[PDB]
């Protein structure tokens, strides 16, 4: 069963969890080609492993900047969780290392760009399209939650499309292995669940609220709570007032009403039956889950990639050179990295 | 329309994460 697979998968995760991999490369093994993306904490560069000739995405965290934004424990969770995990819709971490100035996470390059890029251009996805993606995120959270992991930053900007047109969840910067509750205010304003903003202390259920936001945005072209500045967004979320486009199927409206339930005792994903209330929902009736997991479903959108190392599905960013100090900067703080 | 309000808003570009 699914229950048997998750058990095997937990053991694999624990062995890597207790004994994490470390210093398995350095900078000069890599050709820096182009910046693929940027964030609040780090930048990602397309890179080339010079001995194998493979292309990878390398995330660069500037140690000092990590310390000034109070993300040390978060950055240590990111590397440890990511090197331990193994699912078909999670990016693979191949190498990690550090030097005097920075922390590096070389990852599987995903040539299709972000879901964000395509969703904004096209405007919105058809329901069947959104469903293809939703299902994959549903299975990915089932896996992550069974390992006591919360993800905490689901957004189109962290969902890469691979060559097969499938999802690779990237960015485990707020990932955290927790049994019981957690209180850190983090995520992305539009995707924040009401518990986070209200400082209640929260659990896995915030990922399922985030899935309901994602589905709404994929299917509508816009998030269910937007405004010009974050405080107005937080206002609408807590208000627990959503309006649906008239072109949403009744089934979709119904899925979403349970996922965007402000009352986290009645929110799908957090009930007795757990993730099955979502999987056996009317909206997912056509979805063959095992097929989705095996990647033997026909993707409705395969991005165009003219050869390897093509970056035409990513925006252009301003480049910055990688400066490494002669002196080690925050050595004690990142010793386990 | 809602889509039009969204498109005239300040948050149609990529959204970075918050923190403490
Ligand atoms: N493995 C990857 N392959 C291709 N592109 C990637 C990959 N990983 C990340 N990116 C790109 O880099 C961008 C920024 O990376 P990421 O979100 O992980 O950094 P971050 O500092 O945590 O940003 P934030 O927390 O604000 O979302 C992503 O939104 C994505 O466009
Ligand atoms: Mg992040």
């Amino acid at each position: 069963s699914v229950k048997e697979f998750l058990a095997k998968a937990k053991e694999d995760f624990l062995k890597k969890w207790e004994n994490p991999a470390q210093n398995t490369a350095h900078l000069d093994q890599f050709e820096r080609i182009k910046t693929l993306g940027t964030g609040s904490f780090g930048r990602v560069m397309l890179v080339k492993h010079m001995e194998t000739g493979n292309h990878y995405a390398m995330k660069i965290l500037d140690k000092q900047k990590v310390v000034k934004l109070k993300q040390i424990e978060h950055t240590l969770n990111e590397k440890r969780i990511l090197q331990a995990v193994n699912f078909p819709f999670l990016v693979k971490l191949e190498f990690s290392f550090k030097d005097n100035s920075n922390l590096y996470m070389v990852m599987e390059y995903a040539p299709g760009g972000e879901m964000f890029s395509h969703l904004r251009r096209i405007g919105r996805f058809s329901e069947p399209h959104a469903r293809f993606y939703a299902a994959q995120i549903v299975l990915t959270f089932e896996y992550l939650h069974s390992l006591d992991l919360i993800y905490r930053d689901l957004k189109p900007e962290n969902l890469m499309i691979d060559q097969q047109g499938y999802i690779q969840v990237t960015d485990f910067g707020f990932a955290k292995r927790v049994k019981g509750r957690t209180w850190t205010l983090c995520g992305t304003p539009e995707y924040l669940a009401p518990e986070i903003i209200l400082s209640k202390g929260y659990n896995k259920a915030v990922d399922w609220w985030a899935l309901g936001v994602l589905i709404y945005e994929m299917a509508a072209g816009y998030p269910p709570f937007f405004a010009d500045q974050p405080i107005q967004i937080y206002e609408k979320i807590v208000s627990g007032k959503v309006r649906f486009p008239s072109h949403f199927s009744s089934d979709l409206k119904d899925l979403l009403r349970n996922l965007l339930q402000v009352d986290l005792t009645k929110r799908f994903g957090n009930l007795k039956n757990g993730v099955n209330d979502i999987k056996n929902h009317k909206w997912f009736a056509t979805t063959d889950w095992i097929a989705i997991y095996q990647r033997k479903v026909e993707a409705p959108f395969i991005p165009k990639f003219k050869g390897p190392g093509d970056t035409s599905n990513f925006d252009d960013y301003e480049e910055e050179e990688i400066r490494v100090s002669i002196n080690e900067k925050c050595g004690k703080e990142f010793s386990e990295f | 329309t809602t889509y039009a309000d969204f498109i005239a808003s300040g948050r149609t570009g990529r959204r970075n994460a918050i923190h403490d």
